[PDB]
């Protein structure tokens, strides 16, 4: 598996907040409004984004070369100061 | 001062305050030994300090003591070779030791602040044995208006788990105690695992109280996260491969001998919460090299 | 005979010989009840036997008792039994029950004979808790001029592993006793795992003393064989999925302290029963054939 992504898509955060992690939209996309009274006791959920653990990624192709997933940490250390991690 | 004074001071410092680890007592004893010297040459002082550390290690056999001694030895002397008068150098190293002791004591609050945000609302937490930093983490979590349930293990042969259970009950938290052979049975209801540490090794694994390996394997079989809380002065230089590579001076306290510690591999661990930040097991190799100046 | 007489006979039979299982005691009590029943009816006899089995199961909560009673009931009725006279039918079922009792007492030796050949020379064997059939297997193996070493677990909370070790002492085999939390530490030195059983389920898994699931998982993590010894009269009809599905009348005996746990068929290698040597897939239809 290969991921193609530039450098401005790297963020100094860890997956611990969840909740607002996904992004929910109107259930109009899934079930049309013309379904009648059935739309009075049915719950519809329409997420957008998804989380993927790092054990399923093999390579990263960037604007400087190819790196293993374990190298990413080092990159962060040379991009952002640890003080400004939380605005 | 002689070795008898060293041992007496060590034991008195340990007994006076129960809420203190062995490493802090050893560091304070070494600082007191430094303040009571009369030599004139630096390497004579180095030999005296090495002998003192070796003697201190023989009383208590724990991993953290030796690492703390070595870190104290090689941190005390960043710049102590400039002037030709022994007094100035001795004063500078005494000041550096005091600064190191000051900086040691702020790690627990940082660990709790970094770790308390990983606990959900209405969750079940499993734990093993007794550890003060875990208790501090839970106190910080309950101070933020959150609810959870706790399972604990009796942790034979000293029944250390009941002490933690009694301490937990004082904070009105639902806490239950299970057997030492029912870990796999109870893993079904759990959500995450948080344990303490006794020492961090080069490849990312840990050394802890006996019984952690089976719990880690069982949690791995059912895909549950495994979290570790540790401190900076517990980093040791060792690269074990299997269970019999651990030095014998740590296994048996001073099969039927019932070894007290065991080693957990880096492939069964999710995240590590240290005072240096949050590190995956892959970054420990770099951080250990950087720390050992 | 009445309920009090039933319980008295059951407890006396259990107490007389410690080298005896609950199933044989239940079968003997049921045969005694059969030999002391009056009336002229078949349905009355069936109802009396069912009530006796229920009141026997009430006293002691073990899986083998119910299966033994059900198998007894099914077996004694597999003949003509049409005739015209009550006495002839009664004698026929009494003879069938006696033959069944004779057949039951000839399985441990067969299991030992079939299983003793799987032990290598100079090997380390890990086992758990106390079980007489494993002791018989090891006695048969040592009678064949072989050498090995044995590890056992203290088996909290009643410490039966020490009793097992003391029994093993008379056979002058090296034996070691480890803690209940040192299984993962000691798994490296072992070569094979042999455990007993308390009940065999439909899909192939087993039900045993608490602490077997973790041993099975640890052995699977390091690619070691897992062997099981069981008996024909311990096959029960049940299809559990997870640890919750086990009936509560077996979990808690007459803070959580469960007494038994269930192990899946995908963590087992072979089963040594009196029927023969079966892969876990063979039980699924051997059980169907058995419950005729």
């Amino acid at each position: 598996l290969i991921v193609c992504a530039p450098m401005f898509k790297l963020s100094p955060q860890f997956p611990n907040e969840e909740d607002s992690f996904h992004k929910f939209v109107a259930p109009e996309e899934v079930l049309p409004f013309t379904e009648g009274d059935i739309l009075e006791k049915v719950s519809v959920h329409c997420p957008v984004f998804d989380y993927v653990p790092p054990e399923l990624i093999t390579l990263f192709i960037s604007n400087i070369g190819g790196n293993a997933p374990s190298y990413i940490y080092r990159l962060m250390s040379e991009l952002y100061h640890p003080d400004d991690h939380v605005l | 001062m002689d070795d008898k004074e060293l041992i007496e001071y060590f034991k008195s410092q340990m007994k006076e305050d129960p809420d203190m680890a062995s490493a802090v007592a050893a560091i304070r004893t070494l600082l007191e030994f430094l303040k009571r010297d009369k030599g004139e040459t630096i390497q004579g002082l180095r030999a005296n300090l090495t002998s003192a550390i070796e003697t201190l290690c023989g009383v208590d056999s724990s991993v953290a003591v030796s690492s703390g001694g070595e870190l104290f030895l090689r941190f005390i002397s960043l710049a102590s070779l400039e002037y030709s008068d022994y007094s100035k150098c001795k004063k500078i190293m005494i000041e550096r030791g005091e600064l190191f002791l000051r900086r040691i004591s702020l790690s627990r609050n940082k660990i709790a602040d970094l770790c308390h945000t990983f606990i959900k609302d209405g969750a079940t937490i499993l734990t093993h044995a007794y550890s003060r930093v875990v208790l501090r983490v839970l106190e910080a979590a309950v101070a933020a208006k959150k609810r959870f349930s706790v399972y604990v293990t009796e942790s034979q042969p000293d029944l250390s788990g009941k002490k933690m259970a009694k301490a937990l009950c004082h904070l009105n938290v639902p806490v239950t105690v299970v057997l030492d052979a029912a870990v796999g049975y109870i893993m079904e209801k759990a959500d995450l695992v948080i344990v303490g540490a006794e020492g961090v090794v080069e490849n990312g694994g840990i050394i802890n109280k006996i019984g952690t390996n089976q719990m880690a394997v069982c949690a791995k079989a059912q895909n549950k996260p495994f979290y570790v809380v540790a401190e900076s002065f517990k980093f040791v230089r060792l690269f074990p491969l299997n269970q019999q590579d651990v030095p014998d001076k740590f296994k048996y306290k001073a099969k039927e001998e019932h070894p007290w510690v065991d080693y957990t591999a880096p492939s069964l661990i999710t995240l590590l919460f240290t005072d240096l930040g949050v590190l995956t097991p892959s970054a420990v190799s770099d951080e250990l090299i950087k720390l050992y100046l």
